[PDB]
Order: C-alpha cells, then structure tokens, then sequence
C-alpha cells in the first residue's frame, strides 16, 4: 500500500505507506495523497531516501552507512525535516 | 539481496525496494499494481537503455553498491500511448539555491 | 548515578569502530566523570584493558554527535567467557532527519554564522545545542 507525497512543484513521489508514517506530520495529514506547498522536489525527494533509509537501517546490526546530505541542500532539508518531525 | 529503486517517468518517482534476483518484468507487475498500467504498456529503462524483460535486476545494473535506501538507482518509466511508446521523458527535480557564503 | 562500578577484575575489550566517524571513546570514572580516550580512527580497531562493571559511551570525537555501540547507548564490559575479549562494535545511530541535517549544517558553518542563516529562529536555537555527553548523561539519567 502506497501514498501519493506533492512536493511544491508538482512532482509525485509515491512511496509505501508505512515509510511516510516515519513522519508524525505525515502521519496526522493522511489521517491518500499529500500535498507539500513549501516543499520542493529537490527537498522531498531526499526525505523520501531518508524514510527509506531509517526504515531500512532502524533496528539493524550490519554496519549503518551515514545519511548523505549535500550541502546545496543542507538547509532546505533542515526545515523540511523540522517540519516533518523526523 | 533488496535492491532500492526509484521508478520514474515525468514528474512521477516511484520508491520501490525488489530482489536483486527479480525480473525487469517483475517490477513491470510492481508498477502495474501501483500506476494501474500493464506491462505490455510499460518500457523500463536504466539510463538510455531498454530493459529485457527477462532479466533480473542484477543483470540490469542494479545491485547492493548501487541501489542503496539512501541513494536509491534509478528506473525510467514509458508508457505506450495507442500502440505507440513514448519517448522516455523523466522531468528533472528542482535546483536549490546557491550556496549561502557562510557555508 | 551513571557511574562505573569499581570492581577491579580485569575485562579485555575491542573497541571496534565500525562508523565513518573518528570516535572518542569516553569512560565514565567512580564519581560519574567522563574522562575521554584516545580517539578511533573510522573503521579501526583496539583492544583495550578495562574492568568488569566499568561504563563507557562513544561520541565522534569532532562534533560529540553520539554512537551506539552495540545498538545501545553505553556498554559495560562483562565477563570475558572463555577468555574471549568483549567487542563494542560503534556504530552510527540513526539520527533523525532533523539532527542529520543540523550535524551537516554545523559542519559547514563556524557557529559565528549561525544567525547569519536564513532559517528560522528555533532553528537557529536547534543548531546552537551542540551534543555534548553531560547533557546526554542528565537525559540517561
Ligand atoms: C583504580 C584503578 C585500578 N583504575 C583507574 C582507572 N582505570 C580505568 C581504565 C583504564 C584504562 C582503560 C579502561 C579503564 F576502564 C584503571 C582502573
């Protein structure tokens, strides 16, 4: 089961439900498609590595790699993810 | 071994995870369940490259260095309009701005 | 209250450093103190000599962002059965995507620039409260 996550331009991230609900936020807007007017698709495609990412590694022995974060982006995410509490 | 994709055509990116082992068909049966367009209508693409459908994953270049959760590969999506396939268009994500001076 | 116990019977350890980060290693005394030790380089190994009920937590040794070691967050060297040394594999948490990003961001701006960043002001705040292990002791206890 999927969801549908906007980002500000327009593009469409589809991504298993359970890796949105990595954000709170998330979770109480689809509570489906979510649309993120101030999020752009630069930002969001990385939260969406990232809800892949923490869903992979949480919980995990092997070795975890870092989350890799270029600076370009470092700010924009950082207001994302405040927003998305995650 | 799970491999970690992002399906794309236009301004659509599909997150999926699938077995190294898996077949390029089995993904189109993946997209299938998700964009509601069947295989037969689908063309999957890494890079410029058309996708055997009998081929695993692997064999298509996707593999555990790289197709990572955190840097997922990437699969181009087209679709068949009547008969005819689109040209594969995968629309760019947008640019940051540049980079503050304090940084 | 998180204290290494004074047991005095010998515990053989490997602090292995499985994380890109450079580790400090950081040995809680008898009176609670964190006393730091030498740092691990990423992916290197030591073997150490401690005790049996000591306490110890592990930190990147540059920004004191904190690890895991052995998927929790303090680890206590136990009874070397059969003579074996005990491993403390250090690993990379994972962080939030919040605290990732204010590691990178911290990482990348002196922290006289902070205010000189367009964001807003709790952020700001965010990006000031450096981790550092006796805050993180306060919260464990
Ligand atoms: C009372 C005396 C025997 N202490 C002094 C403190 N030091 C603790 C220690 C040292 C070196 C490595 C790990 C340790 F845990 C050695 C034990």
């Amino acid at each position: 089961m999927y969801v549908k996550l906007i980002s500000s331009d327009g593009h469409e991230f589809i991504v298993k439900r359970e890796h949105a609900l990595t954000s709170g936020t998330i979770k109480a807007m689809l509570s489906n498609e979510v649309n993120f007017r101030e999020i752009p698709s630069h930002v969001l495609s990385k939260v969406c590595m990232y809800f892949t990412y923490k869903v992979r590694y949480t919980n995990s022995s092997t070795e975890i790699p870092e989350f890799p974060i270029a600076p370009e982006i470092a700010l924009e995410l950082l207001m994302a993810a405040n927003f998305l509490d995650c | 071994m799970d491999v970690f994709l992002m399906i794309r055509r236009h301004k659509t990116t599909i997150f999926t995870d699938a077995k190294e082992s898996s077949t390029v068909f089995e993904l189109k049966r993946i997209v299938e369940g998700i964009l509601k367009r069947p295989p037969d209508e689908q063309r999957l693409y890494k890079d410029d490259q058309l996708l055997d459908d009998g081929k695993t994953l692997g064999e298509c270049g996707f593999t555990s260095q790289t197709a990572r959760p955190q840097a997922p590969a990437t699969v181009g999506l087209a679709f068949r309009a009547d008969d005819t396939f689109e040209a594969l268009c995968i629309e760019p994500f947008s640019s940051p701005p540049e980079l503050p001076d304090v940084m | 209250v998180l204290r290494s116990v004074n047991s005095r019977e010998p515990s053989q350890v490997i602090f292995c450093n499985r994380s890109p980060r450079v580790v400090l290693p950081v040995w809680l005394n008898f009176d609670g103190e964190p006393q730091p030790y030498p740092t691990l380089p990423p992916g290197t190994g030591r073997r150490i000599h401690s005790y049996r009920g000591h306490l110890w937590l592990f930190r990147d040794a540059g920004t004191h962002d904190g690890l895991l070691v052995n998927q929790t967050e303090l680890f206590v060297p136990s009874l070397n059965v059969d003579g074996q040394p005990i491993f403390a594999n250090i690993t990379l948490p994972v962080y939030t995507l919040k605290e990732r990003c204010l590691q990178v961001v911290r990482s990348l701006v002196k922290p006289e620039n902070y205010r000189r960043l367009d964001i807003v002001r709790s952020l700001y705040e965010d990006l000031e409260d450096h981790p550092n292990v006796q805050k993180d002791l306060e919260r464990l206890t």
